[PDB]
């Protein structure tokens, strides 16, 4: 939705070009608020757990 | 013992002074089969770190990594 | 210097302190972790 | 199905058991960094180690 497309490059050959949206997509992991799931209502807390 | 010493790319340090930093030094050398292997690296990746660790561990029983 | 000091002062206790692993593929007792708590090199 | 009509696609890659634990992450790195993956999930209870 909010574009900012960053890609993890091929670090196997001499690359330390870090991925910029590392924490930011982790923010997407922190704000992954859902309610659909066979296990139940899946939602991540401040600890990143169920 | 056999100790491998590898470095990155900073400080422009070449390799021969690393050979000579061990040789005339260690006056009180009590173990006999002590040898250093001074190497460098052309990359900055953990892939080559895994590769050179698995090659130097098989490389005549290296017991030290720096 | 610390590595050679540890190998020298641990050689006097047990002989075959060098105990390396053969290869990473295809899957010890005397270590220096409990030995170099305190060591001295060149003062 | 329900995630719009954008031209994004998906590809699957799953790596299996190796008895040596270093070569596990070795197969992972050379098979997924070259694949440019975005998430990594491990689902192995029945290991003897
Ligand atoms: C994307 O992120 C950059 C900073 O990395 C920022 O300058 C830019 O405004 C962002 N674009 C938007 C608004 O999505
Ligand atoms: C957890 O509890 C309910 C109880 O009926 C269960 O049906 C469902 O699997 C779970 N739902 C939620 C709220 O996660
Ligand atoms: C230079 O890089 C190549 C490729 O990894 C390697 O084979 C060679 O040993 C490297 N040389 C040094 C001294 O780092
Ligand atoms: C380390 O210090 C302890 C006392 O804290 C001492 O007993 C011991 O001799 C020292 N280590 C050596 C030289 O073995
Ligand atoms: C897509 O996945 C298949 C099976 O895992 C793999 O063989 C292929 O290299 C992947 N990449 C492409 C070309 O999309």
């Amino acid at each position: 939705e909010k574009e900012n497309i960053t890609d993890p490059p091929r670090g196997c050959v001499g690359n330390t070009n870090i991925w910029k949206t590392g924490p930011l997509f982790k923010r997407v992991l922190m704000s992954s608020k859902y309610a659909d799931g066979v296990t139940g209502r899946v939602e991540f807390n401040e600890d990143g757990d169920r | 013992l056999n100790i491998a010493v590898l470095l990155g790319h900073s400080h422009d340090v070449t390799e021969r002074e690393l050979r000579n930093l061990w040789g005339p030094e260690q006056a009180t050398g009590l173990p006999l089969d002590v040898n250093v292997v001074a190497l460098l690296m052309n990359r900055t990746d953990p892939k080559s770190l895994i590769t050179h660790v698995c090659d130097l561990m098989s490389g005549a029983r290296i017991h030290g990594l720096v | 210097g610390i590595l050679t000091t540890a190998a020298s002062s641990m050689l006097e206790k047990f002989s075959y302190i060098p105990e390396a692993k053969a290869s990473c593929y295809g899957q010890p007792l005397h270590t220096l972790h409990q030995f170099m708590v305190n060591v001295t090199w060149d003062g | 199905k329900r995630h719009g009509s954008w031209k994004i696609q998906l590809n699957a890659t799953s790596v299996t058991h190796k008895p040596n634990a270093i070569q596990m992450a070795l197969s992972v790195c050379e098979d997924l960094i070259s694949s440019q993956v975005y998430a990594i999930l491990v689902s192995h209870p029945p290991t003897p180690n």
